[PDB]
DNA sequence: ATCGGATGTATATATCTGACACGTGCCTGGAGACTAGGGAGTAATCCCCTTGGCGGTTAAAACGCGGGGGACAGCGCGTACGTGCGTTTAAGCGGTGCTAGAGCTGTCTACGACCAATTGAGCGGCCTCGGCACCGGGATTCTCGA
DNA sequence: TCGAGAATCCCGGTGCCGAGGCCGCTCAATTGGTCGTAGACAGCTCTAGCACCGCTTAAACGCACGTACGCGCTGTCCCCCGCGTTTTAACCGCCAAGGGGATTACTCCCTAGTCTCCAGGCACGTGTCAGATATATACATCCGAT
């Protein structure tokens, strides 16, 4: 098994997204707060892809299960065969 | 010793990163995270490359769109620095 | 002696939660007044069981009051 | 033997739309004039967005249409932005803007 | 086997507005998904709207009003006119 | 004579209206407003009573749900008075 | 018209919401906010009542128009 | 001749659900034991809310449920509040709550 | 003419949990409209699952995996456990 | 062995009212979670002793709740 | 405000490849032609429900004045964050190997659509009395200037 | 600190109209066969997802230093809350007229269904040129000394 891989999202990686967002100054206690928001968005999406991928008797996640899961939450995504 | 004023360099990175379209997180570190999370619902599972790429393409948009709205709550309170109490308010007003 | 132990055993049943028999009685229900431990009570609230184990009266989360000693 | 789409004068296929609409479990029966009406609306929207995308590509001295031009054309127009509200385009990007108070 | 798409029709339309430009394969998939989403959520409103009135057929009138409930403002006023102008030609011939 | 400190009456009436359940806006002027608004789409229309009642209920719910979101962003600026800029910020964040 | 939504009526809604102090410019802002929402609901209600060749807008049309906007309403049937 | 609901030990009607599934343009064919699975779910959800509302109908010294008691049942529990997240119950009201900064010292 | 509703079944369910408790007309009209809303969502989600896998019948599996997709968290466990216990009783009956 | 004698006395003082040492802890206070006996509660209300002894706070008529065991 | 030095951002010309645009074979899905039956268009009618008008109470809205708390502006201090540099770590790219699982094909059997005959369950109409609405009196609690 | 005053709650009595039960009666759910296609199962092919290794080298990391900004404090003043008096029209009860919503017959023509035929859209193969990459050059910009 693999553990504590949440620390792969580094401080420069988080700050680069904020730069694109538009902010100018970033407080110290933002990185830990942000790492806890991405870890929750990735459970809701994946728990539906896994539900889709086992009702079809398969044991490999495809690129269509993710699109369906994203569509079920009002987040439709164009470009991957939807 | 030619230094810059504290903020003129950060004001240029916004222009640099609002003009290019590319992924901002490292592919292998992001891909390991998905495999770690998705081993609790069902063990010994497999992924396509496109599934991981599509999962990464949406988190970027989500985080970027979230960092745009937390920058308005900081402006509302007469600030330029964004504190953790802005992310909570922005996330609570839209219901999540 | 046995009587000394019996009173020790008798009082032991009064301090510990009957469900757990491991922690002091800490949590009480307003509706019935019965006192149990905080830990055993919460897991019941997540199991969708809102009936008192003793008096069977229905209750809700807000009816939970902490006690001391 | 003439095609059903050339009679109407469209570029989109009428028969394919008819059989897709008659096999998707929408209604028990499908009228004759419904595919002709529906295939003429699908053609207008795509041209509407594909003209703006072409103009955006032309303003950048390019001669193709990469996904960035689609995002620019969609986000620069009010009605199109409202229609495509909660949808994300892969490799799209973001519309350049900076808060007025942040500048010196 | 095979699989169907709107690639040829989208290209044919593109060579009408801008006769000298092209399009990349990655944007082609986006254009192919957009027309599948719009057609899916326009024809999903007509079936439900015909169920309210205890009907059994979806005709052109059920689509003319289903377009008016989705497209905002100026877009609908053009889509309705262009859809109506196409049925008249078809009926005559 | 006898007076009350500014705020006590406000708190008691807050406590009062959050325990009742009837409609807050008068009925006849609202009916007139609906009949006037509907005139610009198709003249010579008629309304059932239940339609007007449903419209009133929906409007009350929407306005009540919005006034309790503008208050939450009024406090964020260390202030205790709601303002049009607070309303505008709440509406912008919600995603109108 | 829009002047029937009086200041005490507006302030009672704010009291139910839970505010304690109200600036003097709020009422003009809120009237123009309510007028926009009513138009959005009524236009769809009228389209629904006009598709069926009727002349009276009924409660079910209002319920459907509210439902398709992401705001369902229990208590009026359907 | 018994009824299918009685044979399955339920309270809700199975035949009506079976007919509603068929006359709804959901699929070409409907399985045998699909209504007996769908009717056992519609009843548990109803029994949950009708049990959570009877406590509110009693804490106010009443003996007849009114919409206000249903309003307080689906707002004091996360599971049901997250399911009915965009529903406005008529004649419901709001939930008593005052911000802690507004109170006097 | 005739009009159909679950008002007779909701009342039968109510008298199993609270033996002596009534219910008013508005509350009945709300409880009636809630069941239809849930029913229209479950079947509507189950149809797309059948369409996705190029199938044509809505059997008991699609209902199970559609319940596990809409109800949040801990409710789904109880709903599945209550459905799969009624089905097995039905199939082994008279 | 005095080892378990102290536990019983520790158990005894926990359940006995710390005021009278003659009655069980059967009348608790809702405001701060302390528990005493009903004997030592109403005597204080005679002189309007709204201040609790342990943490020393005020109370009321609805802040006294009956508890069992 | 006025120059000046340095830094990062456009601007112009090779070169070079991998993806876009075009051409051909072939097969299956779309176009023609005819038939039967049921959904839908049209006319009549009747009776519920919507609109309009009138008079009395009185509850809520409008207007004015006093003053005290809260919004806002200006100052000062010190800690937290931006910028730059040297060192270290792991990502990205290429190449090879092996095998578990997706995708397609052929059988055939059990399950769901469909139709004729029964009967009992659920719906419409009526009665009735008890739970809740309302009003009048005390008893307790909450606030503010001493 | 606590008494005067105002708001709020607990209790008792009276009345009324809507929930709860009852009965008769259609018509929809239940039995009982029959048949034909969807789908479960076994087998085969092949591809793409996983594991490992070696080599740059781009980027993550730790540290020093300075300063712009967040936060707490103080002061003036103006605008929103509380309360009393006067003017308005909302609400309730009553009455009457007619419009159109819902229901029932009757017919007719438009869509599903079947068989035949063939051209259009799809898979596969190939040339070639639009843009990515590198490099030298012109210039807008910024922070400092004055
Ligand atoms: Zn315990
Ligand atoms: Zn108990
Ligand atoms: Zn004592
Ligand atoms: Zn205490």
């Amino acid at each position: 098994v693999l553990r504590d891989n949440i620390q792969g999202i580094t401080k420069p990686a988080i700050r680069r997204l904020a730069r694109r967002g538009g902010v100018k100054r970033i407080s110290g206690l933002i990185y830990e707060e942000t790492r806890g928001v991405l870890k929750v968005f990735l459970e809701n999406v994946i728990r539906d892809a896994v539900t889709y991928t086992e009702h079809a008797k398969r044991k490999t996640v495809t690129a269509m299960d993710v699109v369906y899961a994203l569509k079920r939450q009002g987040r439709t995504l164009y470009g991957f065969g939807g | 010793p030619h230094r810059y004023r504290p903020g003129t360099v950060a004001l240029r990175e916004i222009r640099r990163y609002q003009k290019s379209t590319e992924l901002l997180i490292r592919k292998l570190p992001f891909q390991r995270l998905v495999r770690e999370i998705a081993q609790d619902f069902k063990t010994d599972l497999r992924f396509q490359s496109s599934a991981v790429m599509a999962l990464q393409e949406a988190s970027e948009a989500y985080l970027v769109a979230l960092f745009e709205d937390t920058n308005l709550c900081a402006i509302h309170a007469k600030r330029v620095t964004i504190m953790p109490k802005d992310i909570q308010l922005a996330r609570r007003i839209r219901g999540e | 002696d046995e009587a000394l132990v019996e009173e020790l055993a008798n009082f032991r049943t009064l301090v510990y939660c009957s469900l757990c028999s491991k922690n002091w009685k800490n949590m009480a229900i307003k509706t019935c007044g019965h006192v149990f431990c905080e830990n055993c009570c919460k897991e019941r609230l997540a199991a969708r069981m809102r009936k008192c184990p003793t008096c069977n009266k229905a209750f809700s989360s807000n009816d939970l009051l902490t006690v001391h000693l | 033997a003439k095609t059903r789409s050339s009679r109407a004068g469209l570029q989109f296929p009428v028969g394919r739309v008819h059989r897709l609409l008659r096999k998707g479990n929408y209604a028990e029966r499908v009228g004759a004039g419904a595919p002709v009406y529906l295939a003429a609306v699908l053609e207008y929207l795509t041209a509407e967005i594909l003209e703006l995308a072409g103009n955006a590509a032309r303003d950048n001295k390019k001669t193709r249409i990469i996904p960035r031009h689609l995002q620019l054309a969609v986000r620069n127009d009010e009605e199109l932005n409202k229609l495509l509200g909660r949808v994300t385009i892969a490799q799209g990007g973001v519309l350049p803007n900076i808060q007025s108070v942040l500048l010196p | 086997t095979r699989k169907e798409s709107y690639a040829i029709y989208v290209y044919k339309v593109l060579k009408q507005v801008h006769p000298d430009t092209g399009i990349s394969s990655k944007a082609m998939s986006i254009m192919n998904s957009f027309v599948n989403d719009v057609f899916e959520r326009i024809a999903g409103e007509a079936s439900r709207l015909a169920h309210y009135n205890k009907r059994s057929t979806i005709t052109s009138r059920e689509i003319q009003t289903a377009v008016r409930l989705l497209l905002p403002g100026e877009l609908a006023k053009h889509a309705v006119s262009e859809g109506t102008k196409a049925v008249t030609k078809y009926t005559s011939a």
